């Protein structure tokens, strides 16, 4: 059930960084070992990752800098609400 | 459409 | 010598913001200048991209200077934290700003202070994760300010602005329509909550200490905003976020932005609302707001729902297709509340369900539904609405609907409550009916000859069509 989004502006889009949600009631120490669950699951098929950030105080999850061929095996990590990619804001 | 719309 | 957007959001009687604090999510701020001196705190929370000194620091002095500069702020008081997420070139990304938003939330929970307005004077494309970071941040009841956005587009297709629970703004002009600068201009439709000044606006230059600047955006519009709610909460700290857009809306200069500038399906959508400070005579009143719902779209079994927020009573509701192809609306109960349901038609492009949500403590509201007989259904207690649904194709404290359709009445004891109704008919693409200046309209609905549909623009009662008559039901304490 967890799915997959991008910004439909494609020039805003930030390809190679990923919001990795969580469902709501998930714990910090799930978030932590679902980030390091993923690290491992990568870096077993030969992919680098960098856990930038973990999410906890209004979303559960983290920020992730991996290669999107990722994505499937993420999106079937436990706990996965949804998985975004990074986008860029400007200043209105 | 930065910075009083690019102006 | 006044600036003139600082006078167009005076009231027409009148005589701040220290209680409250202003967080402000931006490029970086020049904390020295004068006007802003001694009363921004630079949090040094940064999460920039890289590129790709005066320059950098421009935007953000700009709106800290707009929220509380001591010579042309909107809320001269106001103690601001800021926050650093978008770079030299103003661009952040969504990640850092969703670790800016957290920041705040950490910040709160770690040594808790009064009420908390956030500023997010950006825009990117629609993003679920950023809307639900907001929505969160103001569930745990913070409010937020947004800008509409800069692109002359619909504001639903941007975040933070299409972020439900965030008041989003849009910029107008020193004559009151929005700013439009070629194929540019202020964000619409029905994710903006209002608009405020954002054309020409005077305020701190980073360029020196001293010095000021005009400049022009959604986000100036926001930063009024900002500053109006910072204002509106210190004197009224216990104000939920339903109270607060409430006092917004009923505090704004209405009808006065001239809507054949938006694009044509926009107006309708579009709150026709220039934010302004509440004046010096302000017992209790009866506020009232319509909620647009999204477009239902085409599938043939589509409902479009409305909904209040937990602390309104839903009045009333009814609904609107651009076509006319329309099965009509019903209150249906949901979680223990009531939405707005509207439902389309086999072949419609789908519709719009208009919620009616007031703020009306110790009602109690029920609905009462009688099916296709004309048919006919009343209270039993005051009535506060009617709404019609059929699933046909085609055609006194009382409701009447067709013969053919179901017919709902919102019925609300609610005692200190007057309620009146006013009727006016014509031959019509349009039949208008307004309440009396101290009324309230609670529901708006067209006698049972095609109509398009019916809702409320503040209280006036607008229905659309293809012999038709407007029905307005007014009330007051
Ligand atoms: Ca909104």
């Amino acid at each position: 059930t967890a799915t997959f989004h991008r910004c439909a502006k494609d020039p805003w889009r930030l390809p190679g960084t990923y919001v990795v949600v969580l469902k709501e009631e998930t714990h910090l120490s799930q978030s932590e070992r679902t980030a390091r669950r993923l690290q491992a699951q990568a870096a077993r098929r030969g992919y680098l990752t960098k856990i930038l950030h973990v999410f906890h105080g209004l979303l559960p999850g983290f920020l992730v800098k991996m290669s999107g061929d990722l994505l499937e095996l993420a999106l079937k990590l436990p706990h996965v609400d949804y998985i975004e990619e990074d986008s860029s804001v400007f200043a209105q | 459409x930065l910075f009083s719309f690019a102006g | 010598s006044i600036p003139w957007n600082l006078e167009r959001i005076t009231p027409p009687r009148y005589r701040g913001g220290s209680l409250v604090e202003v967080y402000l999510l931006d490029t970086s701020i020049q904390s020295d200048h004068r006007e802003i001196e001694g009363r921004v705190m630079v949090t040094d929370f940064e999460n920039v991209p890289e590129e790709d000194a005066s320059k950098c620091d421009s935007h953000g002095t700009h709106l800290a200077g707009v929220v509380s500069g001591r010579d042309a702020g909107v809320a001269k008081g106001a103690s601001m934290r800021s926050l650093r997420v978008l770079n030299c070139q103003g661009k952040g990304t969504v990640s850092g700003t969703l670790i800016g938003l957290e920041f705040i939330r950490k910040s709160q929970l770690v040594q808790p202070v009064g009420p908390l307005v956030v500023l997010l004077p950006l825009a990117g494309g629609y993003s679920r994760v950023l809307n639900a970071a907001c929505q969160r941040l103001a569930r745990a009841g913070v409010v937020l300010v947004t800008a509409a956005g800069n692109f002359r587009d619909d504001a639903c297709l941007y975040s933070p602005a299409s972020a439900p629970e965030v008041i989003t703004v849009g910029a107008t002009n020193a004559q009151d329509q929005p700013v439009t600068l070629g194929t540019l201009g202020t964000n619409f439709g029905r994710c903006v909550d209002l608009f405020a000044p954002g054309e020409d606006i005077i305020g701190a230059s980073s360029d020196c200490s001293t010095c000021f600047v005009s400049q022009s955006g959604t986000s100036q519009a926001a930063a009024h905003v900002a500053g109006i709610a910072a204002m509106m909460l210190s004197a009224e700290p216990e104000l939920t976020l339903a109270e607060l857009r409430q006092r917004l809306i009923h505090f704004s200069a209405k009808d006065v932005i001239n809507e054949a500038w938006f694009p044509e399906d926009q107006r309708v959508l579009t709150p026709n609302l220039v934010a302004a400070l509440p004046p010096s005579t302000h017992g209790w009143q009866l506020f009232c707001r319509t909620v647009w719902s999204a477009h239902s779209g085409p599938t043939r079994m589509a409902t479009a729902i409305a909904r209040c927020a937990p602390d309104e009573e839903l009045l009333s509701c009814s609904s609107f297709s651009r076509s006319g192809k329309r099965r009509g609306e019903r209150m249906e109960a949901q979680g223990g509340k009531l939405v707005c349901r509207a439902h389309n038609a086999f072949g419609g492009e789908g519709v719009y369900a208009i919620a009616r949500c007031c703020l009306l403590p110790q009602a109690n509201c029920s609905v009462h539904t009688a099916p296709p007989a004309g048919t006919r259904v009343h209270c039993h207690h005051v009535l506060t609405g009617c709404s019609s649904h059929w699933e046909v194709e085609d055609l006194p404290n009382q409701c009447v609907g067709h013969r053919e359709a179901s017919i709902h009445a919102s019925c609300c004891h609610a005692p200190g409550l007057e309620c009146k109704v006013k009727e006016h008919g014509i031959p019509q693409e349009q039949v208008t009916v307004a309440c009396e200046e101290g009324w309230t309209l609670t529901g708006c609905s067209a006698l049972p000859s095609h109509v398009l549909g019916a809702y409320a623009v503040d209280n006036t009662c607008v229905v659309r069509s293809r012999a038709v008559t407007a029905v307005a039901i007014c009330c007051r304490s």
